[PDB]
DNA sequence: AATAAACTAAAAACTATTATTATG
DNA sequence: TAATAATAGTTTTTAGTTTATTAG
């Protein structure tokens, strides 16, 4: 009666026991005129699903209809009108509805004509499984280019994406066993690790920002490998790394020399 | 027709076998044709249903029915499409044998099913034939019967079965009879009869019964020529219904 | 048969079984018993009543006594009511709407149980009560024991095990009463029947007959027939169906039904009456032909399951006496009775062998081979089948000895009831799952897959060693 | 063009059930 | 005039309809 758009169209609320009792779902479709059925029939537009029982899984196993969470119904209940389906209140695709999530959505909840907000992005990203199957060089090459091509290399806490520093935590350089204990020299590496910085503990081609900590007499050892590698590293104070991310920035070598 | 399959004695060690329907309660070859009263052909003859809804004259069609089951106080809906996955899945036309026991434990009383199978080997498989012959000779020597989980085909039903061999000078094979499921074991308590003080047969009745038994022997007694001959052989007489 | 066994479940609520907690598997066992009953027999009744709570839901309004399910046929709604309290959250919500341990009196709960038993309006064959508590609680004890004795005198049975485990805590209930592990759904899809087959007359001769009680004992089981419920309303249709006139239009009549078999040149048109009268040969009963030795049997001519034959001292008195005499003679005689048997009118006769069934009472006096006879069908000539000749090769003593060593290593006692039908079991489980709105319950093979697939190495397989053919016989 | 899992009528009993002819 | 008679509808079997592999 009220939302008579649901009327003249049959809906199968067969499980419908996630949190809403069936009679309430059966009642609400009545003041909206929608037709209720207790079996999957071809005249049913979609199946209003609830808990995940064996037979609704069989309905999911079958391709007879569309498996719908009550959230879409509640969205339809509150709006008193049909709501286009999204991969957040919808379960299973029928061949007619298979293209529906392919027409205005690509492969996830992301759409092609509805701008995504933070809530949409979080739901879309949550739908995507979490797995970092990518080597750290590739974050520096392609993923760092996301902050480059789209100009995000100035982000406060992640700006060492393309800056590769020296984890200056050794009394003698070129030796990785004389780790300095009791000091906060490891903060530079973690701050480098806070971004896409390739944390190379030894003087290598990657080392370009020597962050001198509590010992500056080690510059002589830096001179040995300052010529053996192309991108020469420069003597930089703790402000370039230790205080830069504390200030949430990325300092420059010239202003942080020594 | 033959049942060409493999006898799975053990995990592997399968043996090619062929089985035939041996003894069966025969049915009529041709069923009666219900023909028209005057045309005497199939013009107004048809099998059909209306499926009228129990109401006021509303009816239903084939797609409108649901194969429910009486779950006690109520009926739970169910469909053949649900049966497709909610059913036991068989593994081809297997002949899996699982157990071995002594012939004493089994009983001619506990012979079930509706057919008999002469468990022969496959066609001209001499190795399989001699292996089956050795196995059946061993079983006969030890009276050591076998338990068979039988399935006619992929769509058939699992069938526990007893296996014991038959040996003659013209045919030698194994006899298979369907064993029961524990649901089939119906029990009915009965009062004892040999201790019936109210109905105790008199010794005169006993001797009269003995004389009757001796007089109405329907088989020739085994003489020095072992003349254990059936004077009234029933097995050689066809069903009088067909004649 | 009228009358059934009545079992009621009583469980204490004294915040002692709340701590797995005894209440938990008590509820689980009650649910399993209810499921086994609804799958086994519907004529029985179940009742669920609790005591010790803070609520007094009962007919006479006695303290701490709560009734949940009264004596009625098992139902899915009762199962859901039980299941809503099965979980730990179910346990706490149960304790919320019901109430925790409080004061009570066993006299009151026994009185309520007696009232509930009297509430039924049917002849009820047996009356049993199941009670659950961890330890015996007990004035109150004297009146409780007196009332329990009175109820036991009225024809009420009691059952209980303490929920601590051993044989330690039954002190206050030593005399009150006249193990639940087997009740934990160990039996499933049971079938119960009480009737008997059609009693007939044993036409042993031309003048005197014996009222014989026919009894089936191993008849084939099958799934219950489906119902043609509607798609939406989920209720069956009237199922109206009979042939009418279609080519000419109109309604056909039973008198219009003509039967024929097109044979050779012409179709011999007849009516049904000739068809039923063709099936008629004699009157129902067992026309005895004589005796034939049991050794004179083909030992492989089973065609229809055997039926037990018992005396029925209701139409002639000579049944019991003559059957006892024959069974006594069945000791000395191994000859078997030959009878022409017809279950009812218009049935072709079958030759029948009456194998001596003499009672074998065990230590518990189990009626093994009940005293009487079993019907043994004898195949006709047409029932036999041809068999292509096969006398190719014999076996060797080495091969038969090796096979003996292989086979007798693995022996089984062959418990008769050790196997059930996997199809029926799975069907019952699927119906159970659908009736309770759950997932796939479980799959349990009834030994259909041989266990030898894993213990063949345990029995020392030697046929693999003995490949008689250079080419693999098991290709 | 055969056999057989898998439906579909159909025919006894074990239960309640009612008309006798009990009398003017 | 104040009993037992034939008597329904139970389940329970039991016999008669339907789709996979041989023949061309």
């Amino acid at each position: 009666k009220i939302s008579n758009i649901f009327e003249d169209v049959e809906f199968c609320v067969m499980s419908g026991t996630d949190s809403q009792p069936k009679p309430d779902l059966e009642n609400r479709i009545a003041e909206f005129g929608g037709y209720i059925v207790q079996n999957p029939g071809p005249d049913t537009y979609c199946v209003i699903a609830g808990s995940e029982n064996i037979r609704v899984k069989n309905i999911i196993l079958s391709n007879k209809h569309d498996v719908v969470k009550p959230a879409w119904l509640l969205e339809c209940f509150k709006t008193k009108s049909f709501v286009p389906w999204q991969p957040r209140f919808m379960i299973h695709m029928c061949p007619s509805t298979k293209e529906h999530f392919a027409r205005e959505y690509d492969c996830y909840g992301d759409s092609y004509f509805i701008d995504t907000d933070l809530n949409q992005l979080k739901e879309v990203f949550s739908g995507i499984k979490n797995s970092n199957e990518q080597t750290p060089e590739e974050m520096a090459s392609l993923i760092a280019d996301l902050e480059y091509r789209y100009s995000w290399d100035c982000s406060p806490l992640s700006m060492f994406r393309r800056h590769t520093v020296y984890l200056d935590s050794y009394a003698v350089i070129n030796d990785l066993s004389t780790k300095n204990e009791g000091t906060r020299l490891a903060i530079k590496a973690l701050e480098l690790r806070f971004h896409g910085a390739k944390v190379v503990s030894c003087l290598a081609e990657g080392v370009s920002h020597v962050i001198i900590g509590e010992d500056h007499s080690r510059v002589a050892d830096f001179k040995a490998f300052r010529r053996t590698f192309k991108r020469k590293f420069k003597i930089l104070k703790e402000s370039w790394v230790t205080d830069s991310i504390d200030k949430c920035e990325l300092q420059e070598e010239n202003q942080y020399l020594i | 027709i033959h049942w060409p399959c493999r006898l799975t004695i053990g995990s592997n060690l399968s043996i090619r076998i062929a089985a035939y329907k041996s003894i069966l309660q025969e049915r009529v070859k041709k069923t009666w044709t219900v023909v028209d009263a005057k045309t005497l052909k199939k013009e107004d003859i048809q099998k059909e249903t209306v499926y009228c809804l129990n109401d006021d004259e509303t009816e239903v069609l084939k797609e409108d029915i649901i194969q429910g089951f009486r779950y006690g106080s109520d009926i739970v809906p169910f469909s053949k499409v649900d049966e497709e996955q909610m059913k036991y899945k068989s593994e081809g036309k297997c002949f899996s044998v699982l157990g071995f026991c002594k012939s004493s434990q089994v009983q001619r009383r506990f012979f079930m099913g509706n057919q008999v199978l002469k468990v022969f080997a496959a066609r001209d498989d001499e190795a399989a034939a001699v292996a089956l012959s050795s196995l059946i000779h061993a079983l006969d020597d030890l009276d050591m019967v076998a338990i068979v989980r039988y399935a006619y085909d992929k769509r058939a039903n699992p069938q526990v079965g007893v296996a014991f061999p038959h040996i003659k000078h013209n045919y030698e094979c194994l006899v298979y009879v369907q064993l029961p499921f524990m649901e089939d074991l119906r029990q009915y308590m009965f009062s004892s009869l040999k201790n019936s003080k109210k109905y105790a047969p008199t010794e005169a009745q006993l001797n009269a019964v003995d004389a009757l038994i001796d007089s109405m022997s329907l088989a020739k007694k085994d003489e020095k020529t072992d003349t254990l001959e059936d004077l009234f052989p029933t097995t050689k007489i066809p069903n009088p219904r067909f004649q | 048969y009228s009358g059934r066994d009545s079992l009621i479940f009583l469980v204490d609520a004294s915040k002692a079984m709340f701590e797995l907690t005894p209440f938990d598997m008590s509820i689980q066992c009650i649910q399993s018993v209810y499921i086994s009953k609804i799958i086994s027999s519907d004529r029985d009744l179940l009742a669920v009543v609790f005591y010790g709570t803070e609520k007094d839901k009962n007919s006479v309004n006695f303290k701490n006594i709560y009734v949940l399910q009264e004596l009625d046929n098992p139902g899915a709604k009762r199962i859901l009511e039980l299941d809503q309290f099965k979980g730990q959250q179910g346990q706490k919500r149960f304790q919320d709407m019901m109430g925790h341990g409080s004061d009570y009196s066993l006299s009151e709960v026994l009185w309520v149980c007696a009232n509930l038993f009297s509430d039924v309006q049917f002849k009820m064959s047996h009356k049993r009560i199941m009670l659950f508590t961890n330890e015996d609680n007990p004035a109150k004890a004297s009146r409780a024991r007196t009332k329990a004795g009175d109820l036991r005198d009225t024809g009420i049975f009691l059952d209980l095990m303490h929920l601590k485990k051993g044989f330690d805590i039954s002190l206050f209930y030593r005399d009150i009463i006249s193990k639940l592990e087997d009740l934990l759904r160990k039996v499933r899809a049971k079938e119960t029947r009480k009737r008997a087959l059609s009693r007939l007359k044993l036409k042993l001769n031309k003048d005197i007959v014996i009222s014989v009680g026919i009894y089936n004992l191993v008849q084939k089981a099958l799934k219950p027939p489906p119902i043609k419920l509607y798609r939406e309303t989920n209720e069956p249709v009237k199922t109206k169906t009979r042939t009418f006139n279609t080519s000419t239009g109109g309604l056909l009549l039973p008198s219009d039904t003509k039967r024929s078999q097109i044979y050779g040149s012409r179709q011999i048109i007849l009516e049904k009456e000739e068809t039923e009268e063709l099936k008629r040969f004699d009157d129902p009963g067992l026309m005895l032909m004589g005796f034939k030795p049991l050794v004179l049997l083909k030992k492989h001519h089973y065609l229809r399951p055997s039926l037990f034959v018992y005396p029925e001292e209701s139409l002639v008195i000579g049944s019991s006496t003559l059957f006892s005499a024959l069974l006594i003679k069945c000791l000395e005689k191994e000859v078997a009775a030959l009878c022409r048997y017809t279950p009812r009118r218009n049935i072709p006769p079958y030759f029948v062998a009456l194998v001596p069934q003499e009672e074998e009472l065990d230590d518990q006096k189990i009626q093994v081979t009940p005293p009487g006879f079993q019907l043994v069908f004898l195949p006709f000539a047409d029932d036999k089948r041809k068999m292509p000749f096969t006398e190719k090769i014999m076996a060797t003593p080495e091969q038969v000895g090796k096979m003996k060593a292989i086979v007798e290593k693995l022996r089984f006692t062959y418990r008769s009831d050790s196997f059930e039908n996997p199809v029926l079991q799975q069907h019952f489980r699927n119906l159970e799952a659908l009736a309770l709105d759950l997932m796939e319950p479980e799959q349990a093979v009834d030994l259909t897959l041989p266990k030898v697939e894993a213990m063949n190495k345990r029995l020392g397989s030697l046929v693999d060693e003995f490949k008689e053919l250079v080419y693999p016989p098991d290709y």
